């Protein structure tokens, strides 16, 4: 950045 | 038991079972670790007495600064995780197949937060992390806790998206369309590119980082058409804004954005409407436009999912964490  | 990854008729049993689950999550999906793949998969579950699964819990082993690996089950195992004493016997199997190579098994399941359960775990020997590391940083939680979902079965008769929403709303989804965008959809590489161009615009305009390209490559080859679909809005030839959903289980999960720089027409609205759209065209039950901060007008990722989702947003348990090495988690882990 986040995730995924 | 341990899945074999390389028997690709105990592949395809374990696909079967996470496929046509109710609790199924498309980050336990093998083709998760595909994504993922710079960790390493070890992937287990159980049978009952007529040797089906009854239980699944994929796994990926990541590095940290010890000699010990962070084990993670993103969004699973895939059961009834109220169900403590059947998650004790899964997570006692997947302990069996990490072997003592890590230092801690994390799942973030998909369940409601209650104090209940909270106190259910820890009274079973997890560690939990939720309302007690509210926070953004190096220590708060690897998901999301805080998700707008969309419970679709609140509107049994809804033939598409703008009967699921007050009239306000509707002048909100129809302005973008009426402005002239259109969005198409499909998971080619020519959408992949659509989606990237978009993606690292945005990213560059936030001053953020994106992902490589190769990682939504790999998801596109590990997903088909009817998994996972990226829209992308235009308008008179100009690219506007796109996004990517993946159809898993019972939801529509709008995981991943991109929009172009100044005037966009309202695209992202038109992205979400066709999203909702396919969730209603398929009879799936959620649709989810993923995390949020704070339930507060403060918070812009609030806002923009707020038109979409006016219920409470859904507050899941947040991590559980079966201590494996305590010396490591109290270096790593903080609240
Ligand atoms: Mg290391
Ligand atoms: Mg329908
Ligand atoms: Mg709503």
């Amino acid at each position: 950045x986040k995730x995924x | 038991p341990v899945l074999n990854l390389n028997d690709p008729q105990a592949v395809e049993r374990y696909e079967e079972f996470m496929r046509q689950s109710p609790y199924g999550q498309v980050t336990q999906d093998l083709g998760w670790a595909k994504v993922k793949n710079n960790w390493e998969p070890v992937d287990v579950y159980l049978e009952d007495d007529q040797g089906a699964i009854i239980a699944a819990m994929s796994m990926l082993l990541g590095d940290t600064p010890t000699d010990k690996k962070f084990a993670y089950a993103s969004k699973g195992p895939v059961m009834d995780v109220t169900d403590v004493d059947l998650l004790d016997r899964l997570v006692d199997e997947a302990v069996k197949a990490l072997d003592g190579r890590a230092y801690v098994l994390r799942f973030d399941p998909e369940v409601a937060y209650s104090d209940e359960f909270n106190t259910t775990l820890q009274d079973h020997g997890y560690v939990t992390r939720n309302r007690n590391v509210a926070d953004a940083g190096m220590h708060a939680t690897i998901q999301p806790r805080l998700n707008m979902v969309l419970d679709l079965t609140k509107f049994p008769d809804a033939k598409t998206t703008l009967d699921l929403y007050p009239s306000k709303t509707k002048s909100k989804i129809k302005r973008p369309f009426r402005d002239g965008v259109e969005v198409h959809s499909g998971n080619s590489a020519t959408e992949l590119d659509e989606f990237f161009k978009t993606y690292t615009t945005m990213a560059e305009r936030h001053g953020i980082t994106h992902r490589p390209i190769e990682y939504f490559q790999r998801m596109q080859a590990a997903f088909d058409a009817d998994t996972m679909r990226i829209f992308v809005a235009e308008r008179e030839g100009k690219l506007l804004s796109t996004g990517i959903a993946l159809k898993y289980g019972r939801k529509i999960w709008y995981m991943y954005a991109g929009s172009m720089d100044g005037n966009t027409y309202y695209a992202p609205y038109a992205v979400q409407s066709e999203m909702i759209q396919w969730a209603l065209d398929t009879n799936t039950d959620l649709y989810d436009l993923g995390g949020i901060e704070s339930e507060s007008t403060d918070d812009s990722l609030y806002v923009f999912k707020h038109v979409f989702v006016k219920d409470a947003p859904r507050e899941y348990i947040g991590e559980i964490d079966k201590v494996l090495d305590p010396e490591v988690y109290a270096e790593l882990v903080k609240d």
